[PDB]
């Protein structure tokens, strides 16, 4: 109920704009590059 | 002597973006200035109606709301003024504005009026009205009526005074409402402290001599103001060269 | 473990729901209800209630507003700590002791 | 108004306390500025023959021609903010 | 300032310098007409509160002063405005509304009352501002058998609007049952009359209440005081008094198109950059006198005794003299040899002890 | 002012009114039929407008925020109800962000993921 | 309460002011976690044989 | 390309324009001109007027204030990583990704 009184009297959550789902797959794309590349893909090519 | 003589057939239009006017007379220069008036809102429904006397009551009386937006393409000797009241007769006090070829009277007085009021040409009143009794305004100046050519004007009734604006602009090969914006002036600021719900236009007729007067025809706009919010563009020399309707759509509203 | 990104959840909504009970503060009016000031007295004193509750319920949301651009900067700081991790930690191999 | 100022000396040292935190403040960007830029204590200069091996510095050197002493980068980022 | 007695080396900013203004100028309207204030005040007779007398006022020059000098009013209560102050005022919307209510009604006459005459009757809205007179009228409306031509409305439909009156006979239906015009059970006359006698005391005896509207500098005003015009003054740090709007400021000519209407000009901050003159229909660009801080360079009290005072955005000509981009700094004399910044001044502008000499 | 649902509650007979955490009122019983009733308040929503320049074009697309679309070219996101633009199952870089990862870009203005 | 609203706008740009603020603050969110999170613009995947 | 740095300078003129606006707001009083406050009134209900437009005011400098000094933090983190980067990616070259 402490959502819907703060909802009722003006204040409201705006959503993030990148999602969990979004999130966890930059990191996963972060991780597979640390794992197959080492430290090259993040100073240019994988 | 009141006779019915005019019909009066009518129309729908776009207001599109006329009626804007000066709401204060403060110079302001290259500024965005947010007001908040009685305003003719954009793209609104505007009344067009077509009055023609060829050579029964079918001229009825306008209501008047909170303020009127009035146009015509006619020259200025056809249309020569306004009546402003309530009940029209003798037991309320009314306005009449008339205009003539040197000057203009404005008077308030307790007009029996005729249910069909046209001036006719001398010029005589008593086609207008039948009695003026109790009468206790009266203000005589330069005609605002003078000499294709589009005429604006905006009539306010706010605490006790009447406001007038105009504007006159060279139209040409276009629609008589025409684009772009013409930024109403304030004319005169009576204090007239009457209560106005209808109102009604005056027409000039000739006497025929030859049915008895001529036929004739007067095309006039009139829309209604509305509590809107605008946001007027005042450029280097103090004009309002533009407008956006607050409350007009998403887009203006972003704009506000 | 995960106590800093409960931290932050927690502040948020503590400042929250501070802000909501702020509402239930009269500020030295008759009423903290609006609708009650409005039904029980006339404009000329109406008008006087109405203001200290604008008053009090202004400054709360400023102060509201104050808190939040100052956890925001000490966000922002630690967001920017954590993007130079990301860089020099996980892109690459740091030679900076402890980091 | 004198009026205003005398009914204002009730209020206290507000007026002190935000004279001096803009104090404060203005010191601080004089102080960003010269942490961020005087970081050498000698005005070095460049050779008058401008070779570096095929390197050319002319669009980050300062241009002799304009009366401003910048750089044509530099030019162009003082005409892009306003 | 530092609120000791040993001052550091540096630069302090103490005070601020304004250049004040050298004499007051009073601009008014030159047209003077008595105003008819005795007709409204010494009336023999006054209407009823259902249909108050309302008269305008306009294009007259008032003295208040002579309402105090002969004044049986009772009651002078003023709202917006002091009473003492209406002489060095100018208006437009004058009003003066007069009526007839109970003795007891008198606190009813005033913005946000509630009552049967506030609300059917006179009501006044919650902006007003001017005057509400009241005063005992027993000697003049009364008459001992009862004087009953001083009628209120009892019943009305609804709440009427400010400054509106209504004198329409029609009879009101208070009950369930419609009453088509005629009178009966449950069907009442909205106007019934006060009996007033003079053996009552006060409270209940026939009160004569006038109502001073007025609006205040919303547009070009034609009622002012008895003030006289003075001459205008051109290029100098007067205050000025333009219709009852007080301002300190330099009035210079001025090359803006102001429309015939127009008369105040306002700049993008809504600050009054141009005013115009009812006597002399001309436009005076207002500028804000010369001002700027006062900053005191100084070394140590340990070292010396002697400062130099900056004026921060201020030209020198405004006020060892030395022009900076920061101000003009008197007091230190400019050293074309460079050294490291000791006390900094700004634009690249630094000053020392050696005197205080200033240098980039 | 709100609506009045249906509610589970149940109160104890000495019970009138009925409060939330924050403390306010999310409950009430009738006087005239002993029954209890959700008070929740009306429907309100952030009107945010998305436009692309208008040196480029005119049109814009409303998104009220947190307001399902049936309470107010209609899409349901999670953000709210986003009128005037398209969902198109393309995927594009973010011109405009919307939020809960959709964004909005001028093609008619489209909405993606 | 529309007298309350009548009465606030007296106040001046204060409710413009907040607004403005929390939505700085709303946009620097996004902005932190697209510095922290999006630091690479290819979508990296592992192989099937891990 | 150089947005941040007008940003800054936006901010800084649009709270100078917001800190003059702020002058044109009665605060709850009759005018939001001082001498028309004289000119109008006594000095025991000018005095109230002027309390409230001096409070009013008041508020709105401390307001400007508040903020000034938090940006002005915000600019102080950015000149030093500016100072930072200076120092070591001028000065000397950098193994630090991404820095
Ligand atoms: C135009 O209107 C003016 C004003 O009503 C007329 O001038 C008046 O004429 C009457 C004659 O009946 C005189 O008694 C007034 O003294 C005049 N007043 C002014 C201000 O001049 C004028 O005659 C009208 N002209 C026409 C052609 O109708
Ligand atoms: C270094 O670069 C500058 C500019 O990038 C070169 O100057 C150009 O010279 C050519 C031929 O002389 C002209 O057509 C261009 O207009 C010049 N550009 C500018 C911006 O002035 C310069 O030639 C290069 N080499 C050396 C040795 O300075
Ligand atoms: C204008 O009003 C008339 C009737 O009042 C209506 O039939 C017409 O559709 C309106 N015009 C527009 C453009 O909606
Ligand atoms: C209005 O006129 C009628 C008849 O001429 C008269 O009885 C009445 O008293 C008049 N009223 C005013 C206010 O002049
Ligand atoms: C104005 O006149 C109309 C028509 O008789 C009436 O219904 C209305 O109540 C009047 N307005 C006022 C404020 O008296
Ligand atoms: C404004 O006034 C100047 C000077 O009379 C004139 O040259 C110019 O055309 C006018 N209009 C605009 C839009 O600048
Ligand atoms: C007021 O009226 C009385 C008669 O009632 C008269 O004697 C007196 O002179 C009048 N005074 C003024 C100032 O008109
Ligand atoms: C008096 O003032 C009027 C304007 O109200 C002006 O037209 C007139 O010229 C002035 N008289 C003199 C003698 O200046
Ligand atoms: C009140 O009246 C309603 C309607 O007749 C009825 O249902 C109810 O039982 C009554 N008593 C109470 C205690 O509500």
């Amino acid at each position: 109920d402490l959502i819907c009184a703060q909802k009722f009297n003006g204040l409201t959550v705006l959503p993030p704009l990148l999602t969990d789902e979004m999130i966890a797959q930059y990191t996963s794309a972060l991780l597979a590059g640390t794992i197959t590349s080492g430290w090259t893909f993040g100073a240019g090519p994988a | 002597q009141c006779v019915n003589l005019i019909t009066r057939t009518q129309s729908y239009t776009n207001s599109f973006t006329r009626g804007v006017y000066y709401p204060d007379k403060v110079f302001r220069s290259s500024v965005l200035h947010s007001t908040q008036d009685l305003f003719l809102p954009f793209f609104s429904n505007v009344t067009w109606f077509h009055a023609i006397h060829v050579s029964r009551f079918d001229n009825p009386a306008l209501p008047f709301n909170d303020g009127v937006y009035f146009a015509s393409t006619e020259k200025s000797n056809i249309i020569r003024g306004w009546i402003f009241g309530t009940t029209l007769d003798s037991k309320t006090q009314s306005l009449l504005i008339v205009n003539n070829a040197t000057n203009v009277v404005i008077k308030v007085c307790e007009f029996q009026f005729c249910n069909d009021p046209f001036l006719d040409v001398m010029e005589s009143e008593f086609r207008v009205y039948s009695s003026a009794n109790n009468c206790t305004f009266e203000y005589v100046s330069q005609p605002f009526l003078m000499d294709k050519n589009l005429r604006e004007f905006v009539f306010k009734n706010i605490d006790g005074y009447f406001k007038i604006y105009s504007k006159h602009t060279p139209i040409n090969l276009e629609r008589d409402l025409p684009q772009g914006f013409s930024a109403l002036e304030p004319l005169v600021d009576l204090p007239i402290g009457i209560n106005i719900t209808r109102f009604q236009t005056l027409l000039a007729l000739h006497r025929s001599y030859l049915s008895g007067w001529t036929a004739g025809a007067a095309a006039y706009y009139v829309g209604y103001l509305q509590p809107r919010t605008f946001l007027l563009k005042y450029n280097e020399n103090g004009t309002i060269t533009d407008a956006v309707d607050c409350a007009l759509d998403p887009l203006s509203e972003t704009k506000c | 473990a995960l106590g800093k990104l409960q931290d932050v959840v927690n502040h948020n909504a503590q400042a929250l729901n501070t802000l909501v009970k702020q509402l239930s503060s009269k500020f030295g009016a008759i009423s903290s209800v609006l609708n009650d000031i409005l039904s029980r007295l006339d404009p000329p004193e109406a008008e006087v209630q109405i203001d200290r509750l604008i008053t009090g319920r202004l400054q709360s949301l400023q102060t509201y507003v104050t808190q939040q651009l100052i956890r925001a900067a000490e966000i922002r700081a630690s967001a920017n700590l954590a993007a130079t991790k990301m860089s020099e930690c996980v892109l690459g191999q740091s030679k900076r002791v402890d980091f | 108004s004198t009026e205003c100022s005398n009914l204002l000396l009730q209020y206290g040292s507000f007026c002190t306390q935000l004279k001096r935190a803009l104090t404060g403040i203005a010191v601080e960007q004089d102080k960003n500025t010269q942490e961020v830029f005087a970081q050498v204590k000698q005005i070095y200069k460049t050779p008058p023959i401008k070779y570096f091996g095929g390197f050319n510095f002319s669009q980050i050197l300062p241009d002799p021609s304009k009366p401003s002493k910048r750089s044509p980068i530099e030019d162009l980022l003082f005409n892009k903010v306003t | 300032t530092l609120k000791s007695f040993t001052v550091e080396k540096g630069i302090y900013q103490t005070s601020n310098f304004r250049v004040q203004p050298t004499e007051s100028i009073v601009r008014f309207p030159n047209i003077t007409n008595l105003c008819p204030f005795h007709e409204v005040f010494n009336a023999t007779t006054f209407a009823s509160v259902y249909a108050w007398n309302r008269k305008r006022i306009s294009n007259c020059v008032a003295d208040y002063s002579v309402i105090y000098n002969f004044a049986p009013f009772f009651a002078f209560k003023c709202y917006g405005v002091s009473p003492t102050k209406l002489n060095d005022l100018c208006f437009t919307n004058v009003y003066a509304d007069s009526f007839v209510i109970r003795g007891n009604e008198v606190s009813q006459i005033a913005p946000g009352q509630t009552g049967n005459i506030a609300d059917y009757n006179y009501k006044l809205p919650d902006d007003f501002t001017g005057c509400v007179i009241a005063w005992n009228s027993n000697k003049l409306d009364s008459k001992p058998s009862g004087n009953y031509n001083y009628l209120y409305r009892l019943f009305r439909k609804s709440k009427l609007k400010p400054f509106e009156r209504d004198i329409s006979t029609e009879i009101y239906q208070a009950g369930n049952k419609p009453c088509n015009g005629v009178a009966g059970p449950n069907c009442y006359s909205p106007l019934q009359s006060y009996g007033f006698r003079p053996t009552y005391g006060v409270g209940h005896q026939p009160y004569r209440v006038v109502v001073l509207s007025f609006e205040l500098l919303h547009a070009p005003a034609t009622v002012c005081g008895p003030k006289k015009s003075t001459n205008l003054v051109k290029n100098k740090c007067v205050n000025f008094n333009f219709n009852g709007l007080t301002g300190t400021g330099v009035l210079t000519e001025s090359n803006k198109k102001f429309l015939p209407f127009q008369q105040f000009g306002r700049d993008i901050a809504d600050t009054t950059d141009a005013v115009r003159d009812p006597q002399t229909l001309e436009i005076l660009d207002i500028t804000p006198c010369s001002f700027g801080g006062v900053s005191v360079i100084t070394p140590g009290t340990n070292t010396s005794n002697q400062v130099a005072v900056l004026y921060q955005g201020v030209n020198c000509t405004e006020v060892n003299v030395f022009q900076t981009r920061a101000g003009c700094l008197i007091g230190a004399e400019y050293v074309n040899n460079s050294y490291e910044c000791d006390i900094p001044i700004g634009a690249g502008i630094c000053a020392s002890y050696q005197s205080i000499i200033a240098y980039t």
